[PDB]
């Protein structure tokens, strides 16, 4: 029963620490938050699932440059349930900056073929060119928004590659080097000198990891409290 | 009041964005526009916004949803390439830029069409001289349609037979792919070349 009450102590701790640090880095980082205010009353806050780069991990931290132009802006891109939420959030949500938001229901893109990564792979080899999306990881829920984000567009690993597999006739695809050089085979390039300071992707990750432990301790607490109550 | 807090760490960190992205594009836009007037570099055009011109009631509206405006006409991808080596090497900053050779496969593909709810069709409210850079701007704004309002802008996007491309003339975006754009007091504006 102590034990118990002390585990309780443990995890208000916790808790409380934890939001000290998620504080902390919002506090350092402000475009690491997307604040909202219900639109309606009885609001599932479930509805919204965040930005997309709290949502996701990278799995090969050296094509972490790479993912972040892949992405570009939709690493802030919002995601929600339906467009019918993300017309509330726009019209109701009181937002402080401007937002684009993926509706589930509704996204849509046309991934990247497995024949089309296989030809890809033939022309400058397997270990020089990945579909974007194999290379984070994510709920599975999340599936549709990510196919967007990622699916569409290849990784490989030098400017001469990327323009091999972007403009080829039988894949015309976009595709980021790890350098960040992006070609898009409708016929343009980006690129030039990129800071070398952490990715801020390297900073969502840091905030999801404390987002995810005090996700869980708030959980344990919640049904350690409940069962407590349920001494009496 | 910690949301309080936070709204104006968020709101302080977007002023400084602006600022910073805002002198980049502009230093970066120079140093280009150097290499050209220097001639180290050829076949260098321009940004893409001041090669042409659009009524002021639409201003918003096109500053919202192109930004292919600042993307640097470029004769080729080989231009392209000299251009962002050159970048790389005086560490000066990152652009995109357009292969205008790319753009000819929409020489024919530009004539008017019908239209939901008979909207403009954005590409249509463009006055540009020259034809290759007519196409580069068809590239950029293909069939986007301008809208009054959000409320005729999720009708003509989501609710027809197929999906459009939408902008409302307070610069709020509906895509093809399903995602929706606003939020905020910050208006984009100003980044086409002049109002003729």
């Amino acid at each position: 029963m102590e034990s118990l009450l002390e585990k309780r102590r443990q995890l208000s701790r916790d808790i409380g620490r934890l939001k000290e640090t998620y504080e902390a880095l919002l506090a350092r980082f402000p475009n690491l938050r997307f604040a909202y205010k219900d639109p309606e009353k009885n609001w599932n806050r479930n509805c919204v699932k965040g930005l997309v780069a709290s949502l996701i991990s990278v799995k090969d931290t050296s094509a972490t440059t790479a993912l972040e132009l892949v992405a570009g802006e939709r690493l802030y891109n919002v995601v929600v349930d339906t467009e019918v939420t993300g017309k509330k959030l726009l019209e109701r949500g009181e937002l402080k900056r401007r937002y684009t938001i993926i509706p589930l229901n509704k996204i849509s893109a046309r991934c990247i073929a497995p024949e089309t990564l296989r030809v890809a792979q033939n022309l400058v080899g397997p270990d020089n060119v990945h579909v974007a999306l194999s290379l984070v990881e994510y709920k599975p829920e999340l599936q549709k928004a990510m196919e967007f984000v990622f699916g569409t567009t290849f990784v490989c690993d030098n400017m001469d590659n990327a323009k091999k597999v972007a403009f080829d006739k039988r894949i015309m695809t976009r595709t980021v080097t790890l350098g960040g050089d992006v070609f898009d085979p409708h016929g343009t390039l980006s690129g030039g000198a990129r800071s070398q300071a952490a990715s801020i992707l390297t900073k969502f990750q840091e905030l999801k990891d404390v987002q995810d432990e005090l996700r869980i301790k708030e959980n344990e607490l919640r049904a350690l409290e409940e069962e407590l109550a349920g001494l009496k | 009041f910690k949301s309080l807090v936070h709204d104006l760490f968020q709101k302080v960190e977007e002023a400084k964005s602006s600022l910073a992205m805002n002198r980049s594009r502009g230093k970066v836009l120079d140093a280009i526009i150097q290499e050209k007037k220097s001639g180290r570099i050829p076949g260098i055009y321009g940004r893409l916004g001041d090669l042409g011109a659009i009524d002021e009631k639409y201003d918003v509206a096109i500053s919202s949803c192109c930004h292919a405006l600042d993307y640097i006409v470029v004769d080729s991808i080989d231009i392209a390439q000299e251009c962002v080596n050159f970048l790389k090497r005086q560490n000066i900053g990152v652009a995109t830029f357009i292969g205008l050779d790319k753009m000819a496969v929409w020489a024919k593909k530009m004539t008017e069409i019908q239209t939901p709810e008979n909207t403009p069709r954005l590409f249509d409210l463009v006055k540009v001289k020259d034809e290759k850079i007519r196409q580069a701007f068809y590239f950029a704004l293909r069939d986007t349609l301008v809208a009054d309002n959000l409320d005729q802008a999720t009708r003509v996007a989501y609710q027809k037979d197929r999906r459009w491309r939408v902008v409302t003339l307070q610069g709020q975006i509906i895509e093809q792919s399903g995602t929706m754009t606003g939020g905020g007091s910050k208006v984009m504006k100003g980044r086409m070349g002049s109002s003729l």
